[PDB]
């Protein structure tokens, strides 16, 4: 009943959705059967698309990464940059960071992608400092998103 | 298959109410009807049984038989066993094991003066039989609960229910 | 409810069996043949009085098939359940679609349309039963039932309980 | 999924008390179905102290998820698995994984919370039943088995126990008509007959129950100073007014099954079997 009821309201919003966000904003479901479904349920991401940085559909979309650790992963992200000039509040520039570690405009020199790159951040010092600063065991969560970012819905 | 002494029942154009079975409005229908025939084409009243009534026939029937067929020379199983058909076997273990243990009255005299009682009083020599087999099987204990149970017994206002009801209380076997 | 009713029965015999041991073996075959049987005409015949004196009368012999076919009369004790009549009852199953139980040779089944709503079928119970604060009602309880409806088959018969009314349910 | 499960559940938020009385629960039936694997795990992993605690607490941690926060598996094996995962450090340091549970385990806890709130509304009408009894005397008994009370099975021991301590009572709280005879009625005959002290006299209820709690000898049961017969004879022909038996075999059969019947509703005695059963029991056809 809920995925019919749930196809229903997407074909008669439009042909097709923009980002996991618009599930709550346009009121599509309710709080805890969003966050459940959350990332189970995808928005191919495309580079062509991908030229407006104002793109809505947010890469992580496409990703087994949770929306509720999107701030994760682009905080991730910036560490593998090695950019300490982006603070960590600044969303827009985490997401020009993101744009730039998995389609970068200039293709890398070395056959070493940007996304290679987050296998030198130690895992278990940012499990760590999460579970200091808000208490909170996330260190398969990190690793899981380390993984995504390094393949896009690799096969089970 | 068998078939009942009762035959004819030739094509009509009337339609009657009193076809359909009802036990409420005490219509068993044709084959059940008041009276009856014998082999004999003399007349005959419908024979119902109460419990220990058919009971008391069954196991009769049944340990002669099992005499007879070992040359005229007790246990339910046993003679349940006796008879012939793993069907009618199973068949005859459900109704003794329904006799057992619904028996109001296991006893041949204790059922002698019941039937007595059902059958030679003067209120009940209009009852219908099976009225009377229905209040010596259900064994109700009162009148407004005799009356829920059988409707027929409503409209019969002129019967001694309440002590005909304690003197089967009494009969029954505590 | 049981009765007596005098049955009749047409018995046909193979030249094969024309011995002085007819009689006996056309009883045998009547007693196997009727015994435990079930007529949706009559019900159910579960005994036959007086089984190994029955008259069995002279054999026609059938032209063109030499068989001979014989008319048996005999007297049995019939059950037949009749609609709207309240009886006795052991319960056999418990599902949440209703309950089965056994009235003889007859099983009953009845709806929880037909149960009262206090009887809240239980099946977290061992054993599962249709359950109330003072009434609980599960597989080998006495439960008292009246009889509404009966359904007719080529040699069974299907009826449906109620227990909706007073006097009725555990017993 | 879950509201197809809560269907028949009419009252499923508990309150606090009934909510760790269920994260107790379901730990204990975790525990004695997968002692096995905690066996293992302990023999193998005997390095790393309360392995079990931890995964006590990793319980009632998806207890948690699962009932308030309405998650479901899938997705706490997903995001959650930290929890149902314990890393410990060896001698050299090196970061071992624990599995503590798999998903078949997060069905089980499923299961379980819905045989805990079933079994709830069971032991919550139990508790209102003996608080209508409203005993002058706390039960020790009651009190006991209620407190150890794990299964539904103990629950109408309970039920059968009270109701047979308390016939009188528990027909009066009905009352307070159909015809329906009470099965304990010879029972309350035989405690409103002279012969009822007589029974008392065989051996005392407190006393007995104590001595079986115990498993030990805490008091002797006195022989009466007269014989079963001699006592009944001389009360049926000094109360021949009340004494509603007719013999006095009669009488002493009476006494006999009415001792016999409660030795049978003794929850102790029971339970015992039970477990001897559930034990050491065998199987045959």
């Amino acid at each position: 009943r809920k995925a019919a009821g749930l196809i229903q309201s997407i074909q008669r919003i439009g042909s097709n959705l923009v980002n996991r966000a618009h599930l709550i904003t346009e009121q599509l479901t309710s709080k805890t059967v969003f966050l459940n479904m959350a990332s189970f349920v995808y928005i191919v991401f495309d580079p062509d698309v991908e030229r407006n940085p104002q793109g809505e559909m947010d890469l992580l979309d496409s990703t087994r990464i949770h929306p509720e650790d999107y701030s994760l992963a682009r905080k991730m992200a910036a560490d593998a940059l090695d950019i300490e000039d982006i603070d960590d509040d600044d969303e827009s520039a985490m997401r020009n960071a993101i744009y730039e570690m998995v389609f970068p405009r200039s293709p890398p020199k070395d056959e070493d992608d940007l996304t290679f790159k987050l296998d030198e951040l130690i895992l278990d010092d940012y499990a760590t400092e999460l579970e200091r600063k808000h208490q909170l065991k996330k260190r398969s969560t990190l690793q899981i998103i380390k993984e995504e970012l390094q393949s896009r819905y690799r096969e089970i | 298959v068998s078939t009942s002494t009762v035959g004819a029942r030739r094509r009509r154009a009337k339609q009657q109410v009193d076809d359909e079975e009802n036990a409420t409005l005490l219509r068993l229908g044709p084959e059940f009807a008041l009276k009856q025939y014998d082999h004999d084409g003399n007349e005959h009243d419908l024979i119902a049984l109460s419990l220990s009534e058919s009971r008391l026939l069954i196991r009769e029937a049944l340990k002669a038989r099992s005499r007879a067929r070992n040359g005229g020379v007790i246990d339910d199983d046993e003679l349940a066993k006796v008879t012939s058909g793993a069907v009618a076997n199973g068949v005859v273990k459900k109704t003794l094991d329904y006799l057992n243990t619904f028996a109001r009255f296991k006893d041949e005299e204790t059922c002698t003066a019941v039937d007595q009682l059902l059958h030679n009083s003067s209120d009940c020599s209009v009852l219908h039989p099976f009225e009377i087999a229905q209040l010596s099987s259900l064994g109700c204990e009162d009148v407004d609960e005799a009356i829920t149970l059988i409707p027929s017994l409503a409209a019969k206002k002129e019967v001694n229910l309440q002590r005909i009801l304690d003197e089967l209380n009494r009969l029954e076997d505590p | 409810m049981f009765f007596l009713k005098d049955l009749s029965l047409i018995l046909t015999l193979h030249p094969s069996y024309f011995g002085p041991q007819m009689n006996q073996y056309l009883r045998e075959k009547l007693l196997t043949d009727v015994e435990g049987t079930c007529t949706g005409q009559f019900g159910y015949i579960v005994t036959v009085l007086d089984g190994m004196n029955i008259d069995v009368g002279k054999g026609r012999i059938i032209p063109g098939s030499g068989s001979a076919e014989f008319e048996v009369k005999y007297r049995a004790v019939v059950w037949k359940p009749f609609k709207g009549e309240v009886v006795d009852a052991i319960v056999s199953n418990v599902s949440p679609i209703g309950f089965f139980a056994d009235v003889g040779p007859l099983n009953v089944f009845v709806s929880t349309r037909l149960i009262p709503d206090n009887l809240v079928y239980n099946p977290s119970n061992s054993p599962p039963a249709y359950m109330s604060n003072d009434e609980l009602i599960t597989k080998g309880s006495k439960v008292r039932l009246k009889v509404v409806g009966t359904r007719t088959d080529v040699n069974e018969i299907y009826a449906i309980g109620s227990i909706k009314e007073d006097f009725l349910g555990a017993i | 999924r879950f509201q197809a499960y809560r269907k028949s559940i009419k009252n499923y938020k508990l309150s606090d008390v009934d909510y760790s009385n269920e994260r107790d629960w379901i730990v204990e039936q975790l525990k004695l179905e997968k002692r096995d694997f905690l066996q293992h795990l302990t023999q193998a992993h005997s390095s790393v102290a309360h392995l079990e605690e931890k995964f006590e607490a990793s319980v009632k941690k998806i207890v948690d998820f699962i009932a308030i926060e309405s998650f479901e598996v899938p997705f706490i094996w997903n995001h959650r698995r930290d929890y149902a995962l314990h890393t410990y450090n060896d001698d050299s340091n090196n970061t071992i994984i624990v599995k503590l549970l798999n998903e078949d385990d997060l069905w089980r806890i499923v299961q379980l919370d819905l045989d805990y709130h079933s079994i709830h509304d069971k032991k919550a009408a139990l508790s209102s039943i003996y608080k209508q009894l409203d005993l002058d005397v706390v039960d020790p008994t009651y009190e006991e088995f209620f407190g150890s009370a794990r299964t539904l099975s103990e629950l109408q021991d309970i039920d059968d126990y009270l109701t047979f301590n308390y016939s009188s009572q528990v027909k009066n709280l009905t009352a307070v008509m159909k015809r329906k005879y009470s099965k304990y009625a010879i029972y309350d005959r035989i405690r409103q007959d002279a012969i009822y002290p007589v029974v008392q006299s065989i051996a005392n209820i407190s006393q007995m129950r104590e001595n079986l709690a115990q498993s030990k000898r805490l008091h002797q049961v006195e022989d009466p100073i007269e014989s079963p017969m001699d006592m009944i004879a001389d009360i049926m022909s000094t109360e021949k007014d009340k004494t509603t038996f007719i013999s006095s075999e009669k009488a002493y059969q009476a006494v006999k099954q009415f001792f016999s019947e409660q030795l049978s509703y003794e929850p102790f005695i029971r339970k015992t079997i039970r477990t001897a059963f559930q034990s050491f029991g065998v199987i045959n056809i």
